[PDB]
């Protein structure tokens, strides 16, 4: 079967929260890894793939490290032409590789008939709920025909920061908040949006998350986004 | 002296084996999963007593892969010698039938940190129960390890730990029965 | 099959600690393979090299004047900071030792009673184990296993003592141990 | 309490 | 088989309230099959065939005056009477409508977006959805599929809006009700 | 106007179908059971706001057939026209993977109120939680009337609303499957 | 509060 | 397996019970519909029969409706001779047809070869338990072998009412009361005799349960009247 | 097969009790196989051989003056002593009787009805069983299956009476019994 | 007289049987077991009111046996005659379907104490719920005994009570079946 | 309370 | 399997035995039957049987009875030559035969080939425990291959009691204790060592737990007897 919704108490509470909110807006707005048609270039430990991507954008980062879930995921895209799309962090990335260097988990895409002709993009559907309400809806788009849940969770976490003040510096106008993927085949899971309890967010853990490199089609596959505000 | 404190960590190419722990008079105080990235203590109740952060485990380990190609370059490619393991298998109390005891496999003097390490039950492989600890230093520089299974003594049951290493021409069994 | 030459490389940081933390010494070894290459002695005061191997690095570790500074007072920062941390589950931890008596399955000289002191499930390894026949210590005929290490945070050892049984004998095994005020006995009452 | 680590010198090259 | 005619014969009785139980008119109609053959209008104040197949009725309860006294009163005693009674649990029962907006599954004409407002769950039947483009309420291109009746005591229905999507609208569906105060709104982002 | 309650009733011959009933705008109240002699609410919680004697339908309902029996005399036997039903098969909100719903039949638009409604998942027949309603009336003197299945939906599972009416020279079914 | 019904009136020779 | 017997929980208690025990009475007290070899001429509902019975004592009806069940035992019993015999009411009552009327339940048995030869009637034993103890024990006749419970219950009844005054007016001099049968196969099924706790009795209601036109055969069958008194 | 002679020996203390402990009679018996051959007879005082086989022992226990100082005095110490221990359970045990009046399965001549009065369960064994028609006892036509002993401290009977029924009269079984204050009664109306 | 308290004891050869018992108006008060040497109450409750020293009765069934041994000479080794029960099976209350009751066997006018009995419900052995006493005492000198059996009435089962005495050339069977 | 029991007397020779 | 160990609920308390425990003392200190090479020559009733065995020491009997769990042990022994061993009392010792008497329970082993080539006797590891630490350990000697339990017990027992008193007079330096059986099978029971709670020590019901007559191998049968002190 698939992942259970979760209850209120498997959530976590940005009110229980007491660090910076701004080091969790940081790994999602207007900030991402992107690659197309690379291949790994060496690798730190057995379940990780390196790879030759420069900072196109401001130049931080040349080299980029992204840890699977284990070996047979970094065995299984160690030789393949793939694209590459996630969020990356500084805070505790490190390797070592025979420049700057950044870190990443999941993100990785066979490249080879993976693309649509002529620059086409797919527009996948999310729908936003404020407690238990659908109060807006969008879309988000890829270049993948199967494409990574962490791409579009970052894309839409990016559009909602923007229009919604998803994530502020200090704190978040929501106290709950999971991002739910639901696939063509009835097959579900979902993404807790807020840090873990105390007074330190701890990057690099949280989006440890997107270790099983998850992928799902674009051209069926739906996204809910479940708020809830502290009082109502 | 009466006391020893060792912070012990290694890198291993190709394999890339890293390792990084603490070590008090011998015995493991804790290392760290590069995988998972926290602190393993070796008893649960260290971790009431004291904390350690997991990610310096990991800058340092980076380190000493840079300085492992710098060496492996330096010595011009050369290669470790394998160092076959000394098996031994004990119970770690006096056997007693129908009495639980630990059947412990001690796996000592060898290099490089690499080994596979099976129970048999009569011949067949055994699953149930079984732990292990990581690679533990030595003063010569080699490494010790120890692989236990938990079980119930008896007259019908013969045990055997089977060790495979590089050191090893063929497969190492080290048998045990109940013969108290 | 997998036969690609293996290259190690291992980083040891050493704190002996003589009459606690009163005297301590700090030893940072590295070793490539079988081999210690280079080191920092806290009672040299500098990185030394061991084998040409690792001249380079002696003398480019020695050329860098924060990296000898802290390396110098880690004795302090370091070693004896890490003892106070961990000294109440480590320098005083104590398991008291399970002692049993009984002959061994051996007994191979007839007239003969091999017997068998077991001691086990103790920490921490430091122990005394004796045998005496009516009060007085046994010298000879007396042999051990060793201490045996389970790598669990627990001791065990076997000491065996070879006797000529007498009707009325009361063979005594004492063990001395961190864990108990008194010493504990076991006797056989041949 | 915290456990603290001594940190690895890197070789020159390594650098 | 089973061929055999059928003879229908229903009774009705409608009560029907304007603006509350201000203006009531009793209704009481005999129907034989799928003709409706005497009724009693209570404005008009006694029986009246409506088809030949019902002159004798007409004719003989009219000439009944305690049964006219009886159902000339009705409007009273029966209709105003049932509505009191019902009335908390109908008139005034209220189930708050479930509003999500989505494309639609079709989208024929390749560059445009047909915007899908979806209203169900809800009660009583009557209701206000509209959409607007910017803040500003569309005319052409809206297309409902009609109130749906559930047989439940709910209602659904689909408001769909075919548009010319350009980065930065915003295609609201406003949805009015009387079971809240102010409208409810779900905002399609382009 | 704004609200309309009626109380609707009929007898059929010779299928001796009888049915008493109230409306509200469209929406039943209660029927009364005529073999139990007891009133049954659309919706439970209006039985604990109102009460209807039971026995009240009970006593109008001979009256309507003695009168049925007359007009059926007095229009020389004239039987009813079979007027076959519009039917229509919907979810009563928009459908979602493996999220629970209710498939709703709609039989609308037919006379005499007679009709055999059965469901099939996969091309056979459903019995498992479904419910129903009595005939409900028309200004047109027609009737309507409603089945409902609870379901989960799946890309797996296709379902049919089979509907038998005399009006209707073959049974009709209204397929209903995932295709949003 | 109770619901009241309407009774049906008998047509002639159904009396 | 057969129906299990009555907890003092189950049974409905006469001093619930404040309207008038009269009507009650009235079922039991020399009353009750009978006829010989008859056949339906209507049917209201499908799962009722409607008889030409007329009362041969006060002229108080000439049609008779029985209610069944269901159709299938209104269809059996349809088109065949059969004999009646049953507690009947008016108030009520309703049912046209093409004189006054009766209504009533069940009560139907085929006639053909269902008698004794020699208007020989059939003994059945009834025992009567107050508090437990058996107080009175006697017998009800029958002319038929296979007896309905409900003509065999009324005859009990008829009996006890005028012995042990089962009912009065107003209220009983019984807390609880219950007439169990028990058939030569084993097979047990009772009926309360108290009315349903309340101001007002429904008689329609109550002899509802004769429906399943439930019958025994007489020879073998035998009948325990369990009663008891408030206090005791 | 098992064809051995037996050979038996039973003993028995028998205690009689007249009007509770008023008079009080032991009764001592030997029996070899089925033959009493000696006893002692406390109102005899000694023993006594009641067959050839026993005129030994009366001899020789006769001979023995404690024994018979011991047998004289138990009427005492051994009886009223054992009488007054087990008087409140055994004396005093008291079970109510289960009455049921119905036809026998019998009834052989014709017009003629057989009653069966069913007493059950009860205890003492002591009862008294009366049949009456229309108030007046019966004396003919009456008969008992006798007392039965269930072996479990409970007894049973049935008492049948054979009657000429006569619609309106009253046939009534009376039972008497030490576990109630009045007469259980159980009527048959014919 | 009123009431009768009787001590009675026996031993039997060759089959070595020994009982020791009280009579209370000929039903068993107690008596004891030989092998665990207890005391055994025929009711519970009789237990918590009274007790009994089982000791005693092993004294005197040793001294029983002496004497039976004495006799035996003294007779000539005169053996008993065998006299076969009368064996008749009841239900300790009147029997109604479904309605749980006892079957009773009851073995009379007998000796010597020895028999076995089995019960049989369809020609088949019953084992479940039966419970027997000992050999009670008769003024004639010979023995009485009782053996139990707890079931359900119906019209399916019957049963019989098999008896096998030395007194009889065969087994007596009491047949038993619900003919009320 | 203790019931009481009489106690069996050997018979000579049995002595 | 094999017999539960005890709970401390389980086990009898000293503290709980008001009697005199030098009634407990007598059974096992320096106290016991002992034949080798006899046959059975008498039966008092079926599950035992009778020997001529002489007290040696003192005289004071000459025949000896002993009571075995059930008929067909007594039936399995009754003709064979045996040797026996076990723990005899006079307190209700009861049965006639055709000199003093005494009995006993259990303790027959068959004599042929069942001992040691030239006067070689077996010794049997017992261990003690006090408070769940073994204290002392020893041995005790049989001339048997298969021996009784109840012989090693008593041998077991004589020991304690003169070298840790056991047994005193008047009660016990021991509030618990239990001794446990271990056989080369996996196989355990044990025997509880206090007397029942009470003011008064039945040795005869006591030894009747030697009933069953167990035997076990004497070459690698274990012993250990667990006690405890009131307090600690």
């Amino acid at each position: 079967e698939s992942q259970p919704d979760p209850m209120p108490d498997d959530l976590h509470k940005s009110s229980e929260f007491t660090g910076t909110m701004g080091n969790m807006k940081y790994l999602y707005d207007d900030h991402y890894v992107s690659a197309t048609k690379v291949k790994s270039v060496d690798s730190f430990f057995k379940w990780d793939l390196i790879y030759n991507i420069s900072d196109k954008k401001l130049k931080n980062y040349d080299k980029v490290k992204t840890e699977l879930l284990n070996e047979d995921l970094a065995k299984k895209y160690k030789d393949e032409v793939v694209d590459v799309y996630g969020s990356n962090y500084y805070v505790n990335c490190y390797f070592s590789s025979k420049g700057g260097k950044t870190c990443m988990y999941g993100g990785i895409t066979k490249h080879e008939g993976n693309h649509f002709d002529n620059g086409n993009l797919q527009n996948v559907l999310v729908r936003v709920y404020e407690n238990k309400r659908n109060t807006i809806s969008f879309e988000v788009q890829t270049d993948k025909k199967s494409v990574t849940a962490q791409e579009l969770d970052i894309k839409a976490r990016n559009f909602l920061i923007n229009k919604k003040n998803l994530y502020e510096f200090n704190s978040s106008p929501y106290e709950t908040g999971y991002i739910k993927f639901i696939e063509n085949n009835g097959n579900t899971f979902w993404y807790d949006m807020m840090p873990a309890p105390g007074d330190k967010f701890d990057q690099s853990k949280y989006l440890m998350m997107y270790n099983d490199n998850k992928t799902v089609d674009s051209k069926s596959v739906k996204i809910e986004v479940h708020l809830t505000t502290k009082n109502g | 002296e009466e006391h020893v404190i060792i912070q012990a960590e290694f890198y291993l190419n190709p394999d890339q084996s890293g390792e990084f722990m603490f070590d008090f008079d011998g015995d493991e105080i804790f290392h760290v999963d590069m995988a998972k990235k926290e602190t393993v203590w070796r008893l649960e109740e260290f971790g009431r007593f004291a904390s350690f952060e997991a990610q310096g485990a990991l800058a340092n380990i980076a380190v000493d892969k840079a300085n492992l190609e710098i060496m492996t370059k330096r010595s011009n490619y050369t290669p470790i010698t394998n160092v076959p393991p000394e098996v031994t298998v004990l119970t770690n109390s006096p056997v007693e039938l129908r009495e639980p005891n630990v059947l412990i496999c001690f796996i000592d003097k060898f290099t490089p940190p690499v080994v596979n390490v099976t129970w048999l039950r009569n011949g067949k492989p055994v699953t149930t129960g079984v732990s292990e600890t990581v690679f533990l230093p030595r003063e010569d520089h080699l490494f010790r390890k120890f692989h236990y299974l938990p079980f119930l003594p008896s007259t019908e049951d013969v045990y055997d730990c089977r060790v495979e290493h590089w050191g090893l021409d063929e497969p190492l069994l080290k048998h045990w029965e109940f013969d108290a | 099959g997998d036969t690609r030459p293996r290259f190690l490389w291992q980083l040891k940081f050493e704190c002996h600690f003589f009459n606690g933390t009163e005297r301590v010494r700090l030893l940072e070894r590295c070793i490539y393979n079988q081999e210690e290459s280079v080191r920092f002695d806290s009672d040299v005061g500098e990185y030394r090299a061991v084998t040409e191997l690792g001249r380079p690095d002696a003398e480019y570790w020695n050329s860098q004047k924060d990296l000898l500074e802290q390396r110098r007072a880690a004795v302090d920062t370091y070693c004896r900071h890490n003892y106070g941390v961990g000294e109440s589950f480590t320098v005083q931890r104590r398991v008291e030792p399970k002692v049993t008596v009984y002959p061994s399955k051996t007994q191979p000289l007839q007239h003969h009673n091999l017997l068998v002191c077991s001691v086990s499930g103790f920490y921490p390894g430091s122990i005394e184990v004796r045998w005496f026949r009516n009060g007085q210590e046994e010298k000879a005929g007396v042999v051990s296993t060793g201490l045996i290490q389970n790598g669990d945070w627990t001791f065990q050892t076997l000491v065996m003592l070879e006797t000529v049984p007498r009707s009325g004998e009361v063979y005594t095994c004492q063990v001395e141990h961190p864990s108990v005020t008194s010493p504990l006995t076991v006797e056989w009452r041949a | 309490p915290e456990v603290i680590p001594m940190f690895s010198a890197l070789s020159e090259g390594a650098t």
